[PDB]
């Protein structure tokens, strides 16, 4: 009964209007602060005595009065898409074992990614500067977002998710300044890891001068490239990138410094195909007879994806046979045939480097 | 005579230069001026409302 | 012991006073979540959050008033009335017009009985669409991953559109038509937020079915 | 009243008390391009008088090109150890706002605090983003920012005569740059970073290897031999990839194994099967 | 043109002479309109002499 | 063709529903429409004038009850 | 001048009618309907508002994405307005007036017979096919040497009886800044 009156008394405090945000450009005096609103207009105001004048500093997010237009309260930093870049989730861990190959790539990115974090000493002794970047590309094969995804959910620490389609921004390519601010919050939560999916479009060449989109895209690219040309230490931030074709990425990204490492996925060997087939035979209930070398002999040149879809094709073809446990003869039939249909639709899998 | 000293007050002294977007049979015409300003204006004066045409 | 009804009278009178601040949660606004406490210069504690506007502007307010930061992570659409700069109610959901509702299908009258000669490939289709609906328990028994994308190709006709939309009317589940070139837009990457909104309302209406044609128009 | 001046707005100046990174002793390749940077930067910076005496007018316009390899911004990082002056570090894109009217305030402030701090130096990295022709009003705000390029261009005629500014600039592609800038009278200096040669090879090998623990087995001559037949590069970060094939281990003092294996690691693309023309 | 005192003009001109002069058209009639406003006038071809 | 008049007077009469004046209009257009048998032209080409027309058309100017049918002699 | 005299003399009643319904700025489409009374709305002012309607409008007349009039201060929906379109391009294509009647055909009969009964007969006598239905075909095609193309179209204009038809030239579809002709063809 009385708790309600507590809420209603809270409304009495809600009779106070929200204040207006702004930035601190400079300060002319103690009663003259050169400020700007997030909406563009600039102002000069004094302020009350609850501030610490030195704490103010230029380039400071503050809140202003609705009439006096002066600082009462302030907050250091804010960013909307960040927590959503941190909200990615992936199972595994164990999937890092489930992927099969590729071993030397797995351990390679484990070293150049994880090792600068935990052991800067090994690097600083030999005199070598740690690589700040890496590149992945399929689908000559596939497993990019899988592997790197299980590295994000594997190493944990701090990690940032980026799809290349969120930098679109429509008017005023300030998704550029979202790359700047995003890198600043990567300097906040550092050490951090950066995903980059589908980097071809946000990596284009501006070969032929044309239209508008290509130009402002190239502008955000200038932001990227010059923030990897620092003027800044990116040691503590990691960047992982995946795209179809390593062709349109321009020599600026192809240049070390900005992009130190280059690693690819290749079509899985019948050994790795064997292994991933093993881990894909686990969840599916099977008949007592199992022979993997049948499918390994028959299946050649598939993606790892095409192979797991081949296993699912076996089982979902086996829902017609209505058997709970299913023989691998039905798997040889449906796997073989429908797999070869995938290979008839496998047109133009041959990509540049 | 008196009409010249009348309609000028209503339209005076300042008036914006607008652009006719489309016409509704109410004599209300959806209009457009910088920026994104639509509206309904029913007037019988100076018109010529047939020959206006959008744009 | 009867004074509890007196406080009841004042909480209802204040609720009536809340109604005048509840009319209307006019302006739509975007949120940036924050929980902050400001020491001085003696002490002031609580929660304070950041807010955008429909007019692209941004404010900073002591936490609403009515509902608390229980909702949400930085959201939007929170209803706030003009100069109040306080949110009486947090409203959903999402957006937007043509993008929100591209298609809402009652049902086309035709069914698979109107076509013939496809019994094998319509067995494959009726498989891929029907087996997650009713037979999901069979999958969890066998440990099966159902299919998602299913490619449909051939020169008209065929008549694969009457196939997909007929059996789509036989699904009774939520169904959204879509045209391929619709994703071509006026500004950079509008089609992106378009498709994300599509799959968001699809995930809301789950299970559902979305049919697109002329993918090769936008898939070059 | 007006700005004090100059109290900004934005940017701001400095950040160069916590910077630059390392001194010009890093790179030893150029020795000529660095001399044009020398006479075109800090010979005018120390003497405005000797020019009027000898009767030759020094331009403030500086333009660098040729990448990759990098060069470029490392000459600025090295200039901040050379010189004590003003330093403007602005990404060519960084200033594009929601309101076109913010551009002129930003760049105008840049120039009035530049001449306020004169002797001064201003650097904009890759204006190629803002150097292309465009019409439509949406990007027409950016047509107002190339009108801003012409604004600050008129102001770059306004620094003359004498005191002062140094406008240095670089780009990854200079094709689309509209000639009004480069055309004589404003930016008069065209600098081109050359691909490293045998001098630049040996100098870059020595300077990068001086910062790593190296074995007495490792030879620099064979790698100014076979990679010099093709590369090219970026040679620096390729030796860094050698120390990084040492950082593949668990390694003590790097061997020619990780060197040669890093030169074949990054990179060789062979042309051609069809090369039998020759 | 300096000793003749007639106003001196070089042809396109980029990019931004399409801005100041006219909107979009053949545009040499609008440039020719400027040359009609200021007469006598010299039009130079700048430069398009290149390899 | 008479079908188009049939469709216009057929669709406009769907309203009101009666509103018997619609069953008055459907015959109204076909007075002159299906009357025929006389061409005018003007009346007339010889420069006389129709006497029933001016007469009758002067009364319904304040049209009230049966004056419209008196004029409907036409 | 007399017509302009009476034209300018109606402003006295016009200003009395000018006080009400003027607030119609601006046209606005809704986005969702929160509850029974309340509708969230977006206006090209780019501000967005949740509000009711002017109670003379029946609340069941509103649909999602419906351009509706407004009282700007209350922001309430004033009147639902049907048109959401159109850029002048389509009404530029909207066609009127006949010319070049049938007998202007140059003796082509089977052609003119088929391309005639395919449009007139279903449109002139719809009940006939509904009786025999079946169905008349969706559309037709013409082509050949220039003589005579597009002129039999003019004949379709002449013999056209009641419902107007919209001519569409070929080039107005293609425009630069891609995605324009799409909106075009869709909205037409
Ligand atoms: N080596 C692998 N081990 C396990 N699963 C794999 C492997 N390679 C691909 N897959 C399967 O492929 C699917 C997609 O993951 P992946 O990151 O390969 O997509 P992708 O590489 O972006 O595809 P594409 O390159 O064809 O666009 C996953 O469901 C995954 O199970
Ligand atoms: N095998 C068939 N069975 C039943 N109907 C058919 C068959 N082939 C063609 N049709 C008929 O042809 C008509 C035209 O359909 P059409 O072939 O254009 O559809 P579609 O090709 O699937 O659509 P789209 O052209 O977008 O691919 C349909 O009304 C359909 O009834
Ligand atoms: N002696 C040298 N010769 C060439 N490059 C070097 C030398 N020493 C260091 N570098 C490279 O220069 C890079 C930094 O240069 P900078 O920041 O100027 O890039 P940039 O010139 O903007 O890039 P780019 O010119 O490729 O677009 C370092 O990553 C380093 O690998
Ligand atoms: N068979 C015909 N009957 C009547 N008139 C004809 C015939 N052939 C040509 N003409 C006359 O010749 C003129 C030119 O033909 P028209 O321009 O209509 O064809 P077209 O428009 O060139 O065809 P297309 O649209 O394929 O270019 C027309 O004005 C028409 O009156």
């Amino acid at each position: 009964t009385k708790q309600y009156e507590k809420s209603e008394n809270d409304l009495k405090a809600l009779q106070s209007v929200g204040q207006i945000v702004g930035e601190v450009l400079k300060q002319l005096t103690e009663e003259k602060f050169i400020v700007k609103a997030t909406n563009g207009p600039r102002y000069v105001v004094g302020c009350r005595r609850q501030l610490d004048k030195s704490k103010l500093k230029p380039g400071t997010r503050v809140a202003l009065d609705m009439t006096t237009l002066t600082i009462m309260r302030y907050l250091p930093r804010e960013v909307d898409p960040l927590v959503y870049n941190m909200s990615h989730e992936d199972p595994g861990n164990v999937s890092y074992s489930e992927i099969g190959g590729l071993s030397e790539q797995i351990r390679e990115l484990r070293e150049v990614i994880e090792l600068p974090l935990t052991n800067p000493e090994l690097f600083q002794r030999v005199g070598i500067i740690p690589p700040k970047g890496c590149l992945l590309y399929g689908p000559p094969g596939t497993g990019k977002t899988l592997l790197a995804r299980a590295v994000a959910s594997q190493l944990d620490c701090n990690f940032l998710k980026v799809v290349s389609s969120s930098i679109v921004d429509k008017y005023i390519g300030e998704s550029a300044r979202l790359i700047r601010e995003m890198f600043n919050y990567a300097r906040d939560h550092q050490p951090c890891i950066i995903f980059m999916d589908e980097i071809d479009a946000i990596g284009g060449r501006r070969f032929s001068e044309g239209t508008s989109a290509d130009r402002e895209i190239q502008r955000t690219l200038m932001e990227l490239l010059n923030q990897m040309d620092g003027f800044d230490t990116l040691h503590r931030v990691k960047m992982i990138m995946a795209t179809n074709r390593p062709d349109t990425l321009d020599p600026a990204l192809l240049r070390p410094g900005r992009l130190d490492r280059k690693i690819h996925i290749d079509l899985p060997n019948e050994q790795a195909r064997l292994d991933i087939l093993k881990i894909h035979a686990g969840p599916i209930t099977k008949h007592g007879e199992i022979d993997y070398e049948a499918i390994v002999k028959l299946s050649d040149g598939f993606n790892g994806a095409d192979l797991r879809n081949v296993c699912t094709e076996a089982g979902m073809f086996a829902i017609r046979a209505d058997h709970d446990f299913v023989v691998q003869e039905d798997f040889m039939k449906a796997v073989r045939k429908v797999a070869d249909s995938k290979k008839l639709e496998s047109k133009l899998d041959y990509k540049p480097v | 005579e008196e009409e010249r000293s009348k309609v000028d007050d209503l339209r005076g002294t300042p008036m914006s230069v607008g652009t006719l977007e489309e016409i509704i049979d109410d004599n209300h015409a959806i209009v457009s001026t910088s920026v994104g300003s639509e509206h309904y204006v029913s007037i019988l004066s100076f018109v010529d409302k047939d020959l206006l045409e959008p744009g | 012991t009867h004074e509890l009804q007196a406080m009841k009278d004042k909480i209802k009178e204040n609720s009536e006073k809340i109604k005048v601040n509840k009319t209307l949660p006019y302006l739509v606004s975007n949120v940036i979540e924050l929980l902050d406490v400001d020491p001085n210069d003696s002490q002031r504690k609580g929660k304070c959050a950041v807010i955008k506007t429909s007019t692209r502007q941004t404010y900073f307010l002591p936490v609403i008033g009515l509902v608390d930061a229980e909702k949400l992570k930085p959201g939007d659409l929170v209803g706030v009335n003009k100069d109040s700069y306080l949110i009486l109610e947090t409203l959903p959901t999402e957006y937007d017009s043509r993008v929100k509702a591209m298609e809402v299908d009652e049902r086309p009258t035709e069914q698979y009985s109107d076509i013939g000669g496809l019994d094998k490939q319509i067995q494959e289709l009726v498989e891929a669409i029907v087996l997650p609906m009713n037979h999901k328990e069979k999958f969890e028994n066998l440990g099966i991953q159902p299919p998602k994308g299913v490619l449909m190709y051939g020169p008209p006709g065929t008549g694969k559109t009457l196939l997909a939309r007929a059996c789509a009317a036989q699904t009774k589940a939520t169904f959204l038509k879509l045209a391929g070139p619709q994703l071509v837009q006026m500004f950079i990457g509008d089609g992106a937020k378009l498709v994300r909104d599509a799959f968001a309302l699809a995930k809301e209406k789950a299970p559902s079915i979305i049919f697109i044609d002329e993918l090769d128009a936008i898939g070059t | 009243d007006v700005l004090p001046p100059e109290a900004d707005s934005s940017i701001m100046m400095l950040t160069s008390d916590q910077k630059p990174d390392v001194m010009y002793a890093d790179i030893g390749g150029m020795d000529i391009q660095k001399q044009e940077v020398r006479e075109a930067v800090e010979l005018p910076l120390t003497h405005f008088e000797l020019y009027k005496q000898i009767g030759i007018d020094p331009p403030r316009g500086v333009l660098m090109y040729g990448p990759p390899g990098c060069g470029k911004t490392m000459l600025a990082k090295a200039v901040a150890h050379h010189t004590t002056a003003a330093f403007i570090r602005v990404v060519g894109s960084e200033f594009v706002q929601k309101y076109l009217g913010e551009g002129p305030r930003m760049v105008r402030d840049v120039f009035r605090l530049a001449k306020e701090n004169a002797p001064a130096i201003i650097f904009i990295d890759e204006i190629d983003a803002i150097a292309t022709k465009r019409f439509d009003a949406q990007t027409g705000a950016d047509r107002e920012v190339q009108r801003i390029l012409l604004e600050l261009l008129n102001q770059m005629d306004g620094f003359d005569q004498n005191v002062n500014v140094k406008v240095i600039m670089a780009t990854n592609r200079a094709d689309t740059l509209d000639p009004a800038l480069l055309r004589p009278g404003r930016l008069d200096r065209k600098i081109e970073f050359p691909l490293p040669d045998r001098r630049q090879k040996r100098l870059i090998f020595s300077t990068i290897t001086s910062k790593m623990n190296l074995s007495e087995e490792v030879d620099l001559e064979d790698y100014v031999a076979r990679p010099d037949k093709i590369s090219g590069a970026d040679i620096n970060s390729i030796c860094q990839e050698s120390g990084m094939l040492a950082v593949r281990e668990n390694r003590y003092i790097v061997l020619a194994k990780d060197f040669e294996k890093a030169y074949k690691t990054v990179i060789k693309k062979d042309e051609q099967e069809h090369e039998f023309y020759k | 043109a300096h000793h003749t005192d007639c106003t001196f003009i070089r042809v396109s001109g980029s990019e931004l002479v399409q801005k100041f002069i006219g909107e979009g058209a053949r545009m040499v009639r609008e440039l020719f309109v400027m040359a009609r406003e200021h007469a006598p006038s010299i039009i130079f071809m700048d430069e398009i002499d290149s390899i | 063709p008479y079908h188009s008049d049939r469709q216009l007077m057929s669709q406009v009469a769907v309203a009101g529903l009666l509103t018997v004046l619609v069953s008055f209009l459907d015959v109204r257009n076909i007075i002159l429409g299906k009357s025929h048998y006389v061409l005018y032209g003007l009346v007339a080409a010889m420069q006389p004038r129709m006497l029933v027309t001016f007469d009758e058309e002067l009364r319904p100017l304040p049209v009230s009850v049966r004056v419209g049918q008196a004029v409907d002699v036409v | 001048a007399p017509p302009a005299l009476w034209d300018l003399a109606a402003d006295k009643q016009t200003l009395q009618s000018e006080q009400p319904l003027q607030v119609a700025r601006c046209t606005k489409i809704i986005n969702a309907d929160s509850e029974d009374p309340k509708y969230i709305i977006n206006v090209k002012q780019f501000a967005k508002f949740v509000v009711d309607l002017s109670d003379q409008v029946a609340p069941t007349d509103i649909e999602e994405g419906m351009r509706v009039g407004v009282d700007r201060n209350k922001y309430q929906i004033h009147i639902p307005l049907p048109p959401k379109i159109d850029p002048t391009v389509t009404m530029m294509q909207v066609e009127e007036k006949p010319d070049v009647t049938y007998s202007d055909v140059g003796g082509c009969k089977e052609q003119i017979e088929k391309l005639r009964e395919v449009v007139e007969t279903p449109l002139l006598h719809p009940e006939r096919f509904v009786n025999l239905g079946i169905e008349p075909p969706k559309g037709v095609l013409l082509f050949g040497p220039p003589g005579t193309g597009k002129t039999l179209c003019a004949r379709a204009v002449a013999n056209r009886t009641d419902a107007c038809f919209i001519r569409v030239i070929g080039s107005e579809l293609v425009q630069k800044y891609v995605g324009e002709g799409a909106r075009m063809v869709r909205e037409l």
